[PDB]
């Protein structure tokens, strides 16, 4: 009937970043480990193994909507993630991804809302990670004879 | 003193309704290559004085940080509105800090304190505006490395309301986490927390909560499917105090020592079916099923400190928590089912996405303190539905949306949609729309559904636009409109022109600021303001109370 479905070249891969223990780094490492991708350090000779560099990330929390009294009703956080796949000998390829989420505010339970803001952000860090790995197929096909 | 600097900055002028004419004359001081300061006299007309806005920035091995202190010795209008105390000084203090020392130590600070709740309503700045309902005061220091992390923090909040400023605070809060991935076929995950909750109101109860949560997870996957099981325990203990008065005021059965242990069983299966289309395009269809079981526990003797109802995104349907925090863990006997459909072009770029999901309840989700006034008493069945979508027709246009529906409300709970046309930084137009039903506000926010400011919910359209008319001139504007009241919430129009090296920038903004009592029911207060500022950057897009965010 209809056929059933990470490339073989990226079954072994390097993960490098200035903040290796950060939320984004651990999220990406966990997610790609779920896909069966083996992780090795750069201490190996490593000429055929591709690299996945995490350039940076930032969260921007702005007011999405406002009530009739001029107070925030719901915030919308946007996580921008910058990465780049490094294929040795075939130049680097940058990747960017966004995660848009939103939640209603409530100053009467501010602490609670903080616990929600920490819960969403974490989830976003995971979601972004997914959106980084699904774009690797688009980076593999970018390698064409020019 | 102040020398070895760059010099005076070019001043800027403003005319607003609450401050009158305003003249800011900044003065920059480059103390060192890694830290500097900025002193800004900011003269205000009808305020009757000069607010001194002080900024300082530093870059150290412990972290990068910024500190702000705005100070006005006396305010005339505020003295007219609040003439009880002769002291009329108004000020703001802000401190941001962030640093990762040796890739393990994490130092963070986000502190905001103001003199009165009506500060950000009158004085706008980068660190607050009229839309803020409370100021945050968080400190955090932790140690993080791969398999283990432990962070200690203190969280406080200054609520901007003279009648009801009751808000809890964690002083302090300890979060510990252990990980180990290859325990046979199981990935383990231990989580522990120790928190001490205190309130500004002494009549509210204090508590010391201890939480222990081990989580074992067995993930299996092949070529087409992925089945992941999970067992999680939730042990919690509460040492509460100061309960007699609160138990007298409200009909509650809070006790000093409360224990609660809950199991949790979750199973999550996922599949994927690829399907090839015309011209080398390739779509895919992924179904996902998840079963969740959590026994019921009577949590009526436990207080509420950091638990609030969550919103169900499409992925949020598969979440194993109804509330935040650890005070209200609802019972579960749920079956979530969902389906996603993506497409790709010849270059395998993800262009279009649709997600539709639902959850079916076998038994009702109880906590022991379920006083959420729903519109109807539907306890079981396919109650909650959700959906998301994203469309990219080319490199310029874009689209994204999402809607969450609930049968207990008999109306769509949440609904946002946004389309955007994005050439570059200077040329773009965006049209968005956000919606929240009165039933949603009534269910999630019991206190706001009574007042006329928040009763009818939200139905707000928005139009942002940055466009240059003449080849060298540039114009930008924004317009937000409320559908229920047929009134505008925020309007903006501004022009900018780079003559040679430094550009001139004129702007205008009108916004909802407050709510006017004593009327024929009630009306909204509006504030107008014009501004003149005299490198090539467009801060006008993010200068409104509803800043512009690119949706691609
Ligand atoms: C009341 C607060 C005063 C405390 C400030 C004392 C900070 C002293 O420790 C700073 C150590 O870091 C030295 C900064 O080195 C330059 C930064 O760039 C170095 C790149 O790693
Ligand atoms: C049937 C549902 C019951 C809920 C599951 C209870 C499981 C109790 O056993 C917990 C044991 O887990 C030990 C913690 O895992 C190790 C994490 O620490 C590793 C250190 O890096
Ligand atoms: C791995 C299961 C995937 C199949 C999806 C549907 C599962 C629905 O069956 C749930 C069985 O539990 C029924 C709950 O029974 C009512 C509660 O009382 C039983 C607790 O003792």
């Amino acid at each position: 009937g209809w056929h059933l479905r990470v490339p073989t070249t990226m079954k072994t891969m390097i993960l490098q970043s200035s903040d290796p223990n950060g939320p984004l780094s651990r999220a990406v490492r966990n997610q790609l480990r779920l896909n069966g991708v083996d992780l090795i350090d750069a201490s190996t000779l490593r000429k055929d193994v591709p690299s996945l560099r995490l350039d940076g990330s930032s969260i921007q929390k702005d007011t999405a909507s406002v009530f009739q009294d001029g107070r925030t009703a719901e915030y919308q956080m946007v996580m921008t993630v910058h990465a780049s796949v490094l294929i040795p000998g075939h130049d680097i390829y940058p990747i960017t991804t966004k995660v848009y989420r939103s939640f209603f505010d409530n100053p009467q339970a501010a602490l609670a809302k903080d616990a929600e803001q920490d819960m969403i952000i974490q989830e976003m860090y995971d979601k972004a990670a997914e959106q980084l790995i699904r774009k690797l197929p688009s980076v593999q096909v970018a390698d064409v004879e020019a | 003193g102040d020398k070895r600097r760059s010099g005076f900055l070019i001043p800027n002028a403003k005319y607003s309704t609450k401050n009158g004419v305003e003249f800011s004359l900044p003065y920059y001081w480059n103390i060192a290559p890694n830290f500097d300061a900025t002193i800004t006299p900011h003269y205000m007309n009808k305020r009757g004085g000069v607010m001194w806005e002080n900024e300082f920035r530093y870059l150290t091995q412990l972290g990068s940080g910024l500190t702000e202190f705005d100070y006005l010795p006396s305010d005339k209008v505020y003295e007219d509105d609040h003439s009880s105390d002769s002291n009329s000084r108004r000020w703001l203090f802000y401190w941001n800090h962030s640093g990762v020392i040796d890739q393990v130590w994490r130092l963070n600070a986000d502190y905001t304190k103001v003199s009165d709740p009506d500060y950000f309503n009158d004085f706008s700045s980068k660190y607050g505006s009229s839309t803020d309902g409370y100021a945050t005061q968080k400190f955090s220091a932790g140690y993080v490395n791969q398999n283990f992390d432990a962070t200690v923090s203190t969280k406080q909040f200054q609520v901007f309301d003279r009648e009801s400023s009751n808000s809890y605070s964690a002083e302090p809060q300890l979060d510990v986490n252990y990980y180990q991935n290859d325990v046979g076929p199981f990935d383990t995950h231990l989580y522990g927390q120790v928190a001490h909750f205190v309130n500004s109101n002494n009549n509210m109860p204090e508590a010391t909560r201890v939480h222990f949560e081990p989580t074992i997870n067995l993930p299996l996957s092949n070529g087409w499917g992925s089945l992941n099981t999970e067992a999680k325990l939730l042990a919690t203990h509460y040492q509460q105090s100061n309960l007699d008065k609160y138990n007298a005021a409200n009909g509650t059965d809070y006790k000093e020592s409360v224990s609660r242990v809950m199991p949790q069983f979750k199973v999550d299966g996922k599949m994927v079916f690829e399907r090839d289309l015309q011209e080398g395009f390739t779509q895919t269809l992924e179904p996902r099923v998840q079963y969740l079981y959590v026994p019921y526990r009577d949590q009526s003797e436990i207080g509420n400190y950091d638990s609030t109802l969550l919103q169900s995104d499409y992925t949020g349907l598969f979440r194993d928590r109804t509330y935040s925090g650890l005070d209200r863990i609802a019972s579960a006997n749920q079956v979530t089912t969902g389906l996603t459909s993506r497409v790709y072009d010849a270059a395998a770029v993800e262009r279009f996405n649709i997600s539709v999901g639902q959850i079916y309840y076998f038994t009702e989700s109880r906590t022991g303190d379920d006083n959420i006034n729903w519109e109807n008493n539907d306890t079981t069945g396919s109650l909650v539905w959700a959906g998301d979508t994203y469309w990219r027709i080319a490199d310029e246009w874009g689209l994204r949306g999402g809607i969450q529906y609930d049968t207990r409300l008999d109306n769509v709970a949440t609904g946002n949609g946004t389309i955007e046309y994005r050439r570059d930084e200077n040329r773009l137009v965006q049209l968005n729309y956000r919606y929240a039903s009165p039933e949603y506000i009534q269910a999630t926010l019991p206190s706001y559904s009574t007042a006329a400011q928040y009763k009818q919910g939200i139905s707000q359209v928005g139009m942002t636009a940055s466009w240059p008319i003449v080849d060298r001139w540039s114009v930008v504007g924004a317009y937000y409109y409320d559908t229920n009241t047929r009134k505008a919430a925020n309007q903006m129009l501004g022009v900018q022109y780079n003559s040679c090296c430094y550009a001139i920038r004129l702007g205008y903004e009108r916004k909802v600021n407050g709510w006017n009592s004593n009327d024929n029911g009630g009306e909204s207060k509006y504030d107008n303001t014009f501004g003149i500022n005299i490198l090539g950057t467009q801060q006008m897009l993010r200068s409104n109370i509803l800043p512009y965010q690119s949706s691609l």
